[PDB]
Parts: C-alpha cells; structure tokens; sequence
C-alpha cells in the first residue's frame, strides 16, 4: 500500500511556469483515481485514449504528471491537435495523446493585488516545439535580419514574458493551474495499477 | 526572407501583450480615483497615465519605421494606421505644452469660471449647478438673459485669445501630419480605405451630412414653428411670430437640447407621459434590481449574460460613508476582462432607461474583446453611444414596461400621449441636429481658414440665424467665443459625434425591429424577446473596428452610408401633427429679425475719402470712441431732462449689422439691466442736444 504522491503534484503550494513545465515521474505505486475525477474542484477533466471511468482497472508501466500554470483563455490549446502560443511554443501534446488534462481556477492562490508576475510564458520562437519537448531557452527572438548579439532591440525581441494576475481580471485572464496524466505502457514492469 | 508583414505582425503581438497590461493599470488607477477622489490617487492615476502614454509614443514611433505600403493584409494594416498616428507628437516641446498649457487653461476657465448677479454682485453663480438651473428651469426672460449674456461675458471672452492660439496651433499640428487642417483631421475617424466599395472619404463626410441636413430641415421648420407658437403664449412681449427664435428661451445654456421647454410647449398637458419611478419604489426595486432586468432584458435578445467580476467589482450605488466619488454616468472596459459601470444609482425611470443604455455599452465592449487591442472601439466615433440608445429606446416602450410588471396589464396609450412622447423626443433629438450641425459646420470652417477671425462672431450668429433659426438677445463683437462657451469646444472634443450616432440609432433601430416582425409605428417597437434580431446585431459588435464603419453598418442595416428616412420615419406620426397645428402659422424664420433692431438706430459712417485709404476709415477703436460719445449724451439727456444720475459706459451701447468703416446699428441699455432697451426716439433725442443717422 505505497498509494501514488498525487498531493505532491496537485496540492503544491506553487506551480511552474508553462516554458519550464515540471514533470514528476510516478511509479510502483497504487493510484486512486476517485479522489480526482469524483472531486468537484476541477473545471476541467478531459480525457483522451483514456476514460475518467474504467481507470481504476488498468496497469501502466509508469505515470508522467506535467503540472504548470496558463491563463484562462489558453486551457484550451492542451489537447491534441490544437494551435496557439501555449501549444506552439510551450507545451505541446501529441495527436495520438492518452492521458487526461486536469484544470482548475486559481485566482485564489496565483493572482494579487497590483499584479502576479512570476508565471512567464515563451511568446517567440523559430519553430513549434515537438510533443512533450522543454524549450528552457533565453536566447535573445531575431525576428528580421540583423543579428541581436544578446540584447533586446528592434526586431530583437526577449522570447520570454510574464503574465499579468490581478485578482480584478475577468476569467479569460485569470490564472489556471493545468495538470496533464500522461500514461506510460511499454516493454516494462507495469508499475502503477490502482485498485 | 521575412516580409515586412511579418516583421509588423511580430512587433503587434510585442505591442499587445504590455499595451493591454499598462493600459489596464492606467484604469484601474483611473477607476480607483473614480470610485474614491484622494490626493494620493490623483497622482497614482496620473502616473500609471503617463507611463501608459510614454509606451504608446514610444511604439508609435516605432510603428512608422514599417512602411505601411508593403503590407497586403487588411486586419494588419488597420493597427498600424491607428498606431502610426502620432497626433501632438509632431510638435515642437515648446509648442506641445504652450498648447497643453491652453487647453488646460480653457477647462479651468470653464469649469471654475463664474457669472454674477447684476442685481447683487455678491452673488456669482457657476454653470453648474448655478446657471443651469437658471437656464433649464426658469421662465423669467430677464433672469435667463443675464445668464445668457453673464456667462458668455464674463467667461466666454476670455476663451477667445486662448481659443485663437487654440486654432493656430492645432492645425500646425495638423498640417504636420499631412492633413488639410485641424477640421480635416477630426474627419479622419470616418475616413476608410478598403479595397473597394467599403471606401469612405473626407470630404465625403462634409458632403452626407449637408445632404442629411437638407432631409431633416422640413422636420426642423414644423418643429421650429410649433415651439415658437406655443412660447410666444410662455413669453407675451418678447417674441415676433415671423423672426427667429432668443437664444436664451431654448431650455439651456447654448439651445443644444429643447428638452426643458416641454412643459411650456406641450401638445396635451391634460394627460402625463409615462413614469415609473412611483411603480418602482412601491415595489422594492433597488440599484441590483434594476441592472440584473436590465441583464435579463440582454439575454432575452441574445447576448451574454454579465460577468460575475462585473457584479463584485462595479460601483452602482453611491458609497454611504465619507467618499467623494465621480458618479456622472459611465461604461468602462478595463481591458482583461474586466467590465464595469460606475453610477450614483437612484430609482428613477431615467436612472432606469441609463442603465440599459449603458449595459448596452458594456456588452458592446465585451463583444469585440477578441480583437486585438488596437481594434477594440466601435466602428466610428458614434457606434458606441448609438447602440446603447437603441437599448432605451425598446426599454421605455409601453410594451416593455408592460412585461416586467411596471405598467399593469390593464394598459391602452391612446393618440395625444404618443403625440406628447414623439415630441419630448423630438425636442431632445431633432432639436439637436441643426445645433450638432451648425456647430461642427463653424469649427470646420475657422480650421480651415474660410472665416477670418475679425468676423467668427459675425458668422457664427449669421448661421445660428440662418440655420438654426436662433437669434441673438443682444449683439456679440469679436471680443466674444460664444462658441467656446461649450464643453465640447472648450475641450478640444469633437461634436460630429452626436449628429451621425443620430442618425445611427434609427437606421439600426429599423432594421433590428423589422427582424423582430414588429408592426405598427416605429416608436412602438421592442426588440425584446428576440434572439435574431440581437444576434444579428451581435455580428456587427464582434468587428469593433477590425472592418470599415460602411462594412459593420451593411451587416445590420442593408446600407453602406448614413440614411435619414429611418429618423424621418420614427418622427412621421408627429411631423403628420406639427403640420396640422402650423397651418395658421408661419413656417420659417426670417433672418432679419432681432430682439433689439426694433429700437436701434441705423448708422452710416462718412467716407471722407475713397474706401480702402486708412487715412481716418473708422476701426473699432474709432467705433470705442463713438460708443463713449454716445454714452456721454445718454449720461447728459437723463441728468438734465430727468434729473436721473445714470453711469452710461460703452459697453451699454451695442453694436450690431456692423460692416466695417462702412455702417452699423446701435441701441443702449441702461447700466446692469440689458434687458432693458433705452427707448429709440428718447436716445435720438440726447443725441440731438449734442454720420448719417436716418431720421
Ligand atoms: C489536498 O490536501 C487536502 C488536505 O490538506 C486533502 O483533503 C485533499 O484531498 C488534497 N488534494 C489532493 C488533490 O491531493
Ligand atoms: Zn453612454
């Protein structure tokens, strides 16, 4: 009975930024699944390849749980097959994604008064990031012909900025902490099962 | 590799993302200062401002770097002309502040500046709440003339050296961002250059609303001739059934609206229009209560419902504790999201039918929140205000009212009081156009150079005459800015706005009810209950100002350009009944006609020599010893025939017809009553005890 540390991962008192998304490797351990999907504190719980239900009854040789922080209005873009900042050049989910995408509002934790600016997110980048690819990078965005030579200018733009969190923003605008159950079956063990 | 498109797409999505957060710190600064006036948010609004207009000067510089040819893209092209727009940045820093340091002068001088009571020097009364409670409430013809005159003397001729330089200095600027003047530059808002047929130009602007104009003026003179019959029965003594109408008898300060003046010229005082402020506080009904029917009255249409950030921050009631608080109404689209109304909410109709008219602003605002942050505006300059009058004009329908309870079902509108409605309407919206008209007409002019200053006054009445129909009580030489004793002018605020939103309310009005199968008379609709008709106009609210005004107006409407007939159209049932009620009447006014040119006395200087030699060729301070020499013998004639000590000065001669070196008029009136005219033959008798005088 080594039941799997999801407190770690959704409970964390602060989440990375989506540039620099965490991921925490689980494994030989037995995973409830009810305290997740039957929990009424996620605003989303889509899942793909994969059920909500019928999750209890399955054995996959590890669990990869990628937690981060977006906006609002960019949850949507983590699913397969979706284009935009977050899922360009970001956090990239492959079309033949199974896991499930766990959302939830937190205006209450990530956003203050006078702005929230430690969430940052990649706003420029030479090309879209392949599935489950890291781009940690600070390399200074040349988007015309002339080099930048590591200092912002004009054409030369910092790839990396900061999200505004103000508790006063509408929704669309309001910090989510997004937490993506990627599910692992290989030549392997079969690690995590689940009663 | 990468074209310049490309490049500018790049730079737009750098400008977005600090442009929409240094905007929304600069109205959260603003709006905190709205909700709560302290000496230490003053300066945190003034200074969130400041850094948000240094940043966009700073990529609006930036943004001419791009050469706006090389981009086949339209949705691009829009941000870049809205951004490459310097504006005052194309001034030196010595003429920049000199003009910020006039048109602060002018705001201070209006709102600060006062007018005092002739009769008790001690009493000196600001326009607000002071004078306009005179001029919107009061039916004495002497009390409204000295604060007509009072405020345009006293202040009005201050403006005028500010309001030379004022001139000078804003087509310098204009010219400088190659435009034809200051008038030409305001008219940009309208200009378009899609690809084809959504065009719009300049001079275009200048061209449809003459042609509206010439629509509307038969509407005008019916109503024109109606007011004037009715008031010659308020003001007996004082008004000719032929000549225009006194410029201090309109309802206001200026005649801009003739809303006041129902009492004294309504159809049918015998039977009271629709209020139900009574209804509503026997009922309950609180600040909450009327925005969450007014939400009700949205989504019955179609549109979103509101936020709950809207309800959790927005300020509806005012505060009741010790907070000084701005409440003139108003709509405000923080940006991120966050919609808000700020309002001294009282339970009123009026506050009831404003409620809805703002609401209407919000989800406007809402609308186009997925544009990119330099296309979030309404199409032009008058959409904003236009859709959310269409939201009152179906909440105080009878029909409406009958729905949510405040009218009973026990409920008939018979002919007389729809004929009082239509004109209370017609008062506060046709009333307004030939003054909306006459005003942008002027300032257009003066930019352009067409009126020379020695003569903006001389002008500025000949159209009030002309067009308007409005005469002056007592003539105004060049030493007055009656015009600049308006807001709008006295700001630097564009008064077009309210001519084409006019025009705007009813074309979508129409078209909005016709959707909603509405039969009968216009006045009668609703749109409630209709989700096709709010959908289709939700088409139009979600473009802002990603497409031209003549595309978003087609999607609602069926017509790419301002049509007048809908406007027409909601006023026939009452231009049927003006024309019935004027057929004993003189339609029209005549220009000739004065309050004073009864008991002036025509003036012909001598030309000693021939015109156009400055020998002697009389100027107006030749014409300052003239009007003292008269005040002399008005001074000699009342002390020696009526042993009456009487202070005659220069300024109780007026002037007026005046054409210089040539002839003018002249009638005096006694020192600290302007309102009383010294009689003709008894000042042609003091000047005959001491030119051409005609008799
Ligand atoms: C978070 O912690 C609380 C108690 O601290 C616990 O009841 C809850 O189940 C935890 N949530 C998750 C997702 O682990
Ligand atoms: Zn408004």
């Amino acid at each position: 009975t080594n039941l799997c540390p999801f407190g770690e991962v959704f409970n964390a008192t602060r989440f990375a930024s989506v540039y620099a998304w965490n991921r925490k490797r689980i494994s030989n351990c037995v995973a409830d699944y009810s305290v997740l999907y039957n929990s009424a504190s996620f605003s989303t719980f889509k899942c793909y390849g994969v059920s909500p239900t019928k999750l209890n009854d399955l054995c996959f040789t590890n669990v990869y749980a990628d937690s981060f922080v977006i906006r609002g209005d960019e949850v949507r873009q983590i699913a397969p097959g979706q284009t935009g900042k977050i899922a360009d050049y970001n956090y990239k989910l492959p079309d033949d994604f199974t896991g499930c995408v766990i959302a939830w509002n937190s205006n209450n934790l990530d956003s203050k008064v006078g702005g929230n600016y430690n969430y940052l997110y990649r706003l420029f980048r030479k090309s879209n990031l392949k599935p489950f690819e890291r781009d940690i990078s600070t390399e200074i965005y040349q988007a015309g012909s002339t080099p930048c030579n590591g200092v912002e200018g004009f054409n030369c733009y910092f790839p990396l900025q900061s999200y505004g969190f103000q508790p006063t923003n509408g929704v669309g605008y309001q910090p989510y902490r997004v937490v993506v159950l990627s599910f692992e079956l290989l030549h392997a063990p079969a690690t995590v099962c689940g009663p | 590799m990468q074209s310049t498109e490309d490049l500018v797409k790049t730079f737009l999505e750098k400008f977005n993302y600090e442009a929409e957060e240094l905007s929304y710190q600069s109205s959260l600064a603003s709006w905190n200062y709205n909700i709560n006036i302290t000496d230490e948010n003053v300066q945190k609004m003034n200074n969130a401002g400041a850094k948000w207009s240094a940043f966009y000067e700073e990529q609006s510089k930036l943004a001419k770097t791009y050469p706006l040819e090389e981009i086949q893209d339209s949705t691009v092209k829009r941000q870049l002309r809205a951004l490459q727009h310097s504006g005052s940045s194309v001034l030196s820093a010595d003429k920049n502040q000199r003009l910020n340091t006039i048109l602060n002068s002018m705001s201070t001088i209006y709102s600060t500046g006062k007018a005092c009571n002739p009769s008790n020097p001690q009493e000196c009364l600001l326009l607000e709440p002071g004078l306009d409670d005179i001029m919107e409430n009061s039916k004495d013809y002497n009390e409204r003339l000295w604060a007509w005159e009072g405020w345009r003397s006293e202040v009005g001729k201050q403006l005028r050296p500010l309001y030379e330089e004022y001139v000078a200095l804003k087509n310098e600027m204009a010219r400088a961002n190659n435009y034809e003047d200051y008038g030409d530059y305001w008219r940009g808002d309208y200009e378009e250059e899609w690809e084809n047929g959504y065009n719009y130009s300049r001079n275009q602007l200048i061209d449809d609303v003459e042609h509206t104009f010439t629509q509307i003026m038969p509407l005008y003179q019916h109503l024109h001739a109606y007011v004037r019959t009715k008031l010659m029965d308020t003001y007996p003594s004082y008004i000719s059934p032929t000549g225009c109408l006194p410029a201090h008898l309109l309802g206001d300060m200026w005649g801009r609206f003739w809303t006041n003046l129902y009492p004294l010229t309504v159809p049918f005082g015998q039977k009271p229009n629709i209020d139900v402020t009574n209804a509503m506080v026997n009922q309950s009904w609180d600040a909450r209560k009327i925005f969450k029917e007014a939400e009700k009255f949205f989504v019955s249409v179609g549109l979103p419902n509101m936020t709950q950030e809207f309800w959790e921050n927005s300020m509806l009631t005012e505060p009741s504790d010790s907070r000084k608080v701005v409440c003139h109404p108003t709509a405000w689209d923080l940006g991120k999201g966050d919609f808000r109304i700020k309002m001294c909410t009282k339970v009123t109709m009026d506050d009831f039918l404003t409620a809805h008219h703002e609401m209407g602003h919000i989800q406007y605002d809402m609308a186009y929140a997925a544009q990119p942050f330099l296309l979030r505006n309404g199409a032009n300059e008058g959409f904003h205000e236009a859709v959310g009058e269409i939201m009152s004009l179906s909440a105080a329908t009878p029909n409406h009212l009958k729905n949510i309870g405040l009218l009973p079902p026990s409920f008939f509108e018979d002919s007389e009081t729809e004929i009082n409605f239509l004109l209370k309407q017609a008062l506060t919206i046709v009333g307004t156009l030939p003054f909306t008209y006459m005003l942008e007409k002027w300032r257009w002019m003066v930019f352009k150079g067409e009126i020379p200053k020695d003569q903006w006054m001389k002008t500025w009445w000949e159209m009030k005459r002309n067009i308007v129909g409005v005469v002056e009580p007592v003539p105004h030489d060049e030493t007055y800015c009656d015009p600049a004793s308006l807001f709008h002018v006295a700001n630097d605020y564009s008064f077009i706005r309210y001519y084409t939103r006019t025009i705007y309310q009813f074309q979508f009005q129409e078209a909005l009810c016709q959707i909603a199968k509405h039969e009968g008379p216009l006045h009668k609709c609703d749109i409630s209950n209709s989700s096709e008709a709010g959908q289709k106009l939700l088409e139009m609210l979600k473009l802002g100002k990603s497409k031209p005004w003549t595309y978003a107006l087609e999607i609602v409407v069926g017509a790419k350009n301002m049509d007048v007939r809908p406007l027409l159209n909601y006023f026939e049932p009452l231009f049927t009944w003006l024309k019935e009620q004027n057929r004993n009447s003189f339609v029209g006014w005549n220009t000739d006609w004065s309050p004073y040119a009864d008991q002036s006395i025509k003036v012909r200087i001598s030309l000693k020599s021939a015109l156009g030699e400055k020998a002697y060729e009389w100027n107006n301070n030749e014409m300052y010893l003239f009007r003292s020499s008269i005040a002399y013998a008005m001074r000699q004639y009342f002390s020696e025939v009526k042993n009456q000590t009487i202070p005659f000065v220069e300024d109780n001669v007026w002037v007026s017809d005046l054409k210089p070196r040539i002839s003018f008029n002249f009638f005096v009136t006694s020192p600290g009553n302007v309102s009383d005219i010294i009689p003709r033959t008894e000042v042609e008798e003091a000047i005959r005890m001491y030119l051409e005088f005609l008799g």
